[PDB]
C-alpha cells in the first residue's frame, strides 16, 4: 500500500443543536507519534490531559435495567468534569458509544457550559461512515452541515 | 398508553404505525407520554421523516412540542428547502 499526502479535514456541525462545533481530521495506520500528540495538544487548544479513561467492550447494543444506567452517566460526567480528563472511546451511533454520547448530552444541557469543556475524543474508520461524502475534499469544508442516518 | 397499545396493531403494515402513531401525539396538547414510548434509545429517525408532525406544531401554536422535536433532530435548515 502507497501513501500520499491526507484530505477530509475540517469542523463538522450538525443540524439539530447549533450547539456544537466538533472537529474532524484524518490519519494513516502508522503516524509519527509526537506529531499526533502535538496535533492533540498544542493546534485545537486541547489543554494538558490529567486523568486517561477508556471505555471499551460491545459495539452492538444492550440494555441496561433503568437503575444502574443513571448512576453511570451521572458519575462518569461528575469524574470527567472535575479533573480535566479525557475519555476515548470508539466513535459510532453503535451501542457503549451511544451510552457516552447520551451523557455528555444529558449534561451539556444542564451546566450551560461555561468553561472547561468535556474533552471526549474518538477514533472511528474513515472508509466505514455511511454518509461520507457529505465531507470529502482536499482543501477542506469548514463550516460544514451533516445530517444523521442510518438505514444504509 | 393503551389507547397507543391498541393503535399499533390496525388494518396498516409499515412505516405508517410509526407515521400515525406520531400525530395522535401532536394531536393532543400532553407531550410526556408520547415522548417517551416514540422517542425510545433504540429508535432511529431521520429529519426527512419529521416535517409534517414539525407543521402541524406550528400551525397549531403548541411551544413545548416544538422545541421537543427541534432538539430530537429536526434541523430548520433542511425544514424550509422549498
Amino acid at each position: 500500500v502507497r501513501e500520499t499526502p491526507t484530505d477530509a479535514f475540517g469542523d463538522i456541525s450538525f443540524g439539530g443543536l447549533g450547539q456544537k462545533t466538533g472537529k474532524y481530521v484524518r490519519v494513516s495506520s502508522d503516524t509519527s507519534c509526537e506529531n499526533l500528540y502535538q496535533l492533540m495538544t498544542e493546534q485545537w487548544k486541547l489543554r494538558s490531559p490529567n486523568l486517561l479513561i477508556s471505555v471499551t467492550g460491545g459495539a452492538k447494543n444492550f440494555y441496561i435495567k433503568t437503575h444502574l444506567k443513571d448512576k453511570f452517566r451521572r458519575g462518569l460526567i461528575k469524574v470527567a468534569q472535575t479533573t480535566g480528563a479525557w475519555i476515548l472511546t470508539g466513535g459510532t451511533h453503535a451501542g457503549v458509544m451511544k451510552h457516552v454520547g447520551m451523557a455528555v448530552r444529558d449534561y451539556t444541557l444542564s451546566s450551560g457550559s461555561m468553561e472547561g469543556q468535556i474533552v471526549v475524543i474518538g477514533v472511528a474508520p474513515w472508509g466505514v461512515i455511511h454518509n461520507r461524502s457529505t465531507l470529502i475534499h482536499p482543501e477542506g469544508r469548514f463550516p460544514a452541515y451533516y445530517s444523521l442516518d442510518e438505514q444504509g | 398508553q393503551a389507547l397507543l397499545k391498541a393503535s399499533r396493531s390496525d388494518e396498516h403494515a409499515g412505516r405508517h404505525c410509526w407515521e400515525r402513531q406520531l400525530e395522535l401525539a401532536v394531536a393532543w396538547n400532553r407531550v410526556d407520554i408520547a415522548e417517551s414510548e416514540i422517542f425510545t434509545e433504540e429508535s432511529q429517525w431521520t429529519s426527512s421523516d419529521l416535517h409534517p408532525a414539525m407543521f402541524s406544531a406550528l400551525v397549531g401554536d403548541k411551544p413545548e412540542f416544538v422545541r421537543l422535536l427541534l432538539e430530537n433532530g429536526v434541523c430548520v435548515r433542511e425544514f424550509l428547502e422549498r
